[PDB]
């Protein structure tokens, strides 16, 4: 544990869509509307030491690779950056989105891949190396949520179409179809093992999807309800514990949703923010929670 | 007698062709000046300054950028001495802002709430046919 | 002293219709219709063809007598003072006349800031004892006729120059041979000789 | 000593009332619940 | 005279502190933020007749 | 649902998505400037309030005593700005 | 210049009618003091050309 | 049963709770302006029912119109009402 339970974190200036914990659990990045990224420490007093510029629109999406070293942010100006964890310089800037990007997602433990999702319809391959795309999916409406499996072989995307779409990336054709969502979907999540993946959705259930070689063809493993959506229409996000014990996810009625895997019961409504929340994310080691809320304010809730 | 101006060098080559009705612009805002207000309420007396400083400027606007018909030696002589407003031609080579009335019905610091004026909303936004004119300026929908 | 708190205190016909409301807040803009001492004056508008109202007293002055700051009516019922105060005791006795009035005024200014902030200081005991005759003619549904734009005076005199332009209603005022068109604000702040009640 | 200087800086604000004249546009929102529901008054809702 | 007018020169090169760096003020930059302030160009007679007649 | 409705739905998406993220709505966006108003606008004021005899002005009667104690400033800036006598 | 009782001039018509009567302005040698004749006796000389100045 | 509605509700301040919002400006002035323009909008109250989604107005026009706000593109276009347009600004005393 660290410090005192609580450790609220200020500094931000507008809403704060997105935040994700260090590999080892050892600092933090936190962005948000701001265009700007903070490196703060999770451990002694939790003060900055590092802000990232280099944006002209709001950052979306925030990420990591599994080593802690490479960081990659998607913004509102259709472009993503690619930085270092630490020294603080714009590495790789790549361009090639016609609109807004959602969201991003690394491709771990294979060769460097990022995909992306925009509101132009698109959904696209990235190499690191190589300043240009690599493969383009024209879904054909809005791409809100975009991640990878383990394997690095397919892209889950989440639209407003109420259907969560699976890519492959070999045959280059719409593989799978997943239906029971009612609204538009706004955040994915794969787990830890590569078996489950955790999606919220604007019709006000969190839904989990085995995602497997076998399947049982109806999907529809684990149902949470408690989750709020409303007028304001934010991205909302839900992450996996890293036992895949927990299960976190934004609300808009400012309550911090954790729900137990197990016997889908709502372990923790953690209060304390004023405005509605982006983004909740456990630290990797200890059950350490950094919440992202539209209140410009962090908060570090120890368990 | 005259304007009278600032230059004392000679006015450029298609000045004698827009004079009269420079003049007769100018005449206008002489009128307007000495109105007496009666029955023009304290924000109304000042509704055609606004008007009559819109109509001058688009009067040198529609002769340099529509019909050509000056050069920009004497466009830039009229705006010099005071006969055309370079900010408001400035907003009408905008998109959205091309009717636009006033500097005042676009300035966020002049309202309560940090807004511009119903002035320039779409008149399909209001939905209602309610009639509007601005305060500032007497406006009935630019947009 | 001077009064200075956030947010005022307001019944649900005149905070309006809408859900969504924008208002402005001036610091001492006024001075109290009662206490006349400068108060946080808040201007909103209700709904789309209103007033523009605003609080017409103090904060202390409405948690003295537990009303609404604009309509000066009861903030559970919707009914005038007194009304209230026939269905229940008349123990306050506010002061009317200048010097007592402004001594008391600070004396209930200290009493109510030397407190929590939430209670009807001396209505709250013999506001637990309640639902006499007032709750049978208690109004159920919101009277928005009261946010509305006064006769247009012009249009009175036959010469609105502003026609159909004009944000003032063009409809008959009241007869004033009538008792239901006198009102002062003050007759109907202290619970004294009120038509309406 | 937090405390204090806060009623220090207001006490002083006086002692210069006008030098770079004052600023404000921090303009804030409130989530407001009437107490009074039985609905026919904000339209149908319990907050605003 | 001139020894009057070296006596002020004198006087002011003596007493000189150093400009003393604050944090800039910029009144009338204050003034036209504000809603009640608007700007225009003007002859500067205008303007002292304008002057005269205000504080008066 | 629909065709019709999941068109309908990412037009009321794309266009929120637009206007909500505009370049005139981010963070530190200086909004547009203060610009020059037409010169007579400050003369029939002037001429307006002519010695605040009137009952119309009566609510500005307040604000020019208020103003009073800026005039030695006023002065100043006045004084300051005399046009030099090879200036007509 | 003006009597006690004497109400000030309104300016508009009064100025904006009437010519502005030529100021001082020495009149300089065309070849002697060529580099300096054509914006010697402006309000700001050389404001709006970039090689003497830098802007506004 | 020694209290009343006002005395039951969790209230701040003699009139209900208030507590400080942190909602985007332009979501908020849409939903405002949805209501002003027509008669409905979405609920901003954070619990009520803690079921989805409720429109909280005029409700029945707000099927009738799909729920659109004031910086969408409009269902209805008809019955505009004509005036009077001289823009040129050529001619004095015609011009508006
Ligand atoms: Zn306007
Ligand atoms: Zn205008
Ligand atoms: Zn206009
Ligand atoms: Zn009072
Ligand atoms: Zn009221
Ligand atoms: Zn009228």
């Amino acid at each position: 544990s660290l410090q005192a339970p609580i450790m609220l974190l200020s500094g931000h200036e507008g809403e704060v869509y997105c935040c994700k914990f260090h590999p080892n659990g050892s600092t933090l990045a936190s962005a948000g509307f701001d265009r700007l990224i903070l490196l703060w420490n999770v451990y002694g007093d939790c003060d900055n030491y590092a802000t990232l510029k280099g944006h002209s629109g709001a950052v979306m999406e925030l990420h990591y690779n599994t080593d802690g070293s490479m960081l990659f942010s998607a913004s509102t100006d259709k472009t993503v950056a690619v930085w270092d964890s630490e020294t603080g310089e714009r590495v790789k800037r790549l361009k090639g989105h016609t609109s807004f990007v959602n969201s991003c997602y690394p491709a771990r433990r294979g060769p460097q891949l990022v995909c992306t999702g925009s509101d132009d319809g698109t959904v696209k391959l990235w190499d690191i190396r190589k300043k240009a795309a690599i493969q383009t999916f024209q879904n054909t409406y809005q791409v809100l949520a975009v991640t990878f499996n383990d394997t690095s072989d397919q892209i889950i995307s989440g639209g407003i179409d109420n259907d969560i779409k699976v890519w492959d990336l070999r045959q280059n054709k719409l593989t799978y179809t997943m239906r029971g969502h009612a609204d538009s979907v706004t955040g994915l999540s794969l787990s830890s093992e590569g078996s489950y993946l955790l999606s919220n959705a604007m019709d006000n259930t969190v839904r989990v999807w085995d995602v497997r070689p076998f399947a049982p063809k109806e999907r529809c493993v684990k149902i949470f309800q408690g989750n709020v959506h409303n007028f304001e229409k934010n991205l909302l996000r839900c992450s996996w514990s890293p036992d895949g014990s927990k299960i976190a996810a934004g609300s808009a009625d400012r309550f911090v949703y954790v729900w137990d895997t197990t016997s889908r019961r709502i372990l923790y409504k953690l209060p304390g923010h004023a405005g509605s929340i982006n983004e909740v994310a456990f630290h990797p080691d200890e059950p350490i929670i950094i919440s992202a809320s539209s209140d410009k304010r962090l908060y570090m809730g120890e368990i | 007698m005259p304007k009278v101006k600032r230059s004392r060098k000679a006015p450029p080559d298609g000045w004698e062709l827009i004079e009269p009705t420079l003049d007769e612009l100018d005449q206008k805002m002489r009128e307007a000046e000495t109105e007496p207000h009666e029955g023009k309420r304290k924000v109304e007396s000042l509704w055609p300054i606004f008007r009559i400083h819109h109509q001058k400027t688009r009067y040198i606007f529609d002769l340099f950028y529509k019909r050509k018909a000056i050069s920009r030696e004497l466009y830039e002589y009229c705006i010099k001495e005071g006969y055309a407003d370079k900010n408001l031609i400035a907003k009408w080579k905008k998109q959205g802002y091309e009717n636009l009335c006033c500097l005042r019905c676009i300035q966020t610091r002049d309202t309560n709430f940090g807004t511009n004026c119903i002035c320039r909303v779409p008149k399909s936004k209001l939905e209602v046919g309610r009639i509007i004119e601005c305060t500032h300026c007497g406006c009935r929908g630019c947009s | 002293n001077w009064e200075d708190a956030d947010f005022p205190i307001l019944c649900q016909t005149c905070l309006g219709e809408n859900p969504y409301i924008r208002m402005t807040k001036e610091k001492y803009g006024k001075e109290c219709k009662i206490c006349a001492r400068p108060f946080t004056v808040f201007r909103w508008c209700p709904g789309v063809r209103m007033r523009f109202k605003k609080t017409e007293v103090c904060q202390t002055c409405s948690k003295l007598k537990n009303v609404c700051q604009t309509c000066l009516l009861d903030l559970e019922y919707g009914l005038p003072i007194q009304v209230r105060d026939a269905g229940l005791s008349f123990k306050d006795d506010m002061p009317k006349s200048d010097v007592n009035k402004e001594y008391y005024t600070q004396n209930m200014e200290r009493e109510i800031s030397n407190s929590d902030g939430t209670r009807p200081v001396g209505m709250l005991g013999k506001a637990t004892s309640t639902s006499d005759m007032l709750l049978k003619l208690a109004r159920t549904t919101p009277y928005y006729k009261r946010n509305r734009p006064h006769i247009c005076s012009f249009w009175v005199k036959g010469e609105c120059k502003r026609g159909e332009e004009c944000p003032y209603r063009h409809e008959k005022p009241t007869d004033p041979d009538d008792p239901l068109a006198d009102q002062n604000i003050k007759d109907r702040y202290y619970g004294i000789n009120d038509p309406v009640a | 000593r937090v405390a204090l200087e806060k009623s220090v800086s207001q006490k002083v604000a006086a002692a210069m009332p006008v030098r770079a004249a004052d600023k404000l546009a921090p303009a804030q929102y409130i989530r407001y619940t009437p107490s009074q529901q039985g609905v026919a008054f904000n339209s149908g809702a319990k907050q605003r | 005279s001139y020894q009057k007018l070296l006596k002020y020169y004198v006087l002011n090169a003596l007493k000189h502190r150093p400009p003393k760096a604050q944090k800039k003020r910029y009144l009338f930059r204050s003034f036209k933020a504000t809603k009640f302030f608007q700007s225009t160009k003007l002859d500067w007679v205008e303007v002292g007749l304008q002057v005269c007649r205000q504080g008066y | 649902m629909s065709e019709e409705k999941l068109q309908e739905k990412a037009r009321k998406w794309q266009q929120l998505q637009a206007k909500r993220y505009a370049e005139k709505r981010k963070f530190g966006f200086v909004d547009a400037q203060k610009e020059d108003m037409p010169p007579e606008h400050v003369r029939k004021i002037i001429r307006d309030h002519g010695d605040m005899t009137n009952r119309k002005f009566r609510h500005d009667k307040r604000v020019y005593l208020g103003a009073l104690k800026y005039m030695p400033h006023a002065v100043l800036k006045l004084l300051e700005n005399m046009p030099m006598p090879w200036e007509q | 210049p003006f009597d006690d009782e004497e109400p000030p001039l309104d300016y508009a018509d009064n100025i904006l009618d009437v010519e502005p009567l030529e100021a001082i302005q020495l009149e300089l040698d065309p070849e002697e003091d060529a580099p300096v004749l054509d914006w010697f006796y402006d309000h700001q000389p050389l404001r709006d050309s970039r090689k003497y100045v830098n802007g506004s | 049963p020694f209290r009343t509605q006002q005395m039951a509700a969790p209230r701040n301040m003699l009139s209900g709770y208030a507590e400080p919002a942190h909602i985007n400006d332009f979501m908020f002035e849409q939903q405002r302006r949805t209501f002003a323009t027509y008669g409905y909008a979405l609920d901003p109250s954070l619990d009520n029912h803690q079921v989805s989604a409720k429109y909280i107005g005029s409700v029945e026009e707000a099927e009738k119109n799909q729920g659109l706000t004031v910086f969408e593109t409009g269902q209805k276009k008809t019955e505009k009402r004509k005036k009077f347009k001289e823009n040129d600004a050529s001619n004095i005393d015609g011009f508006l």
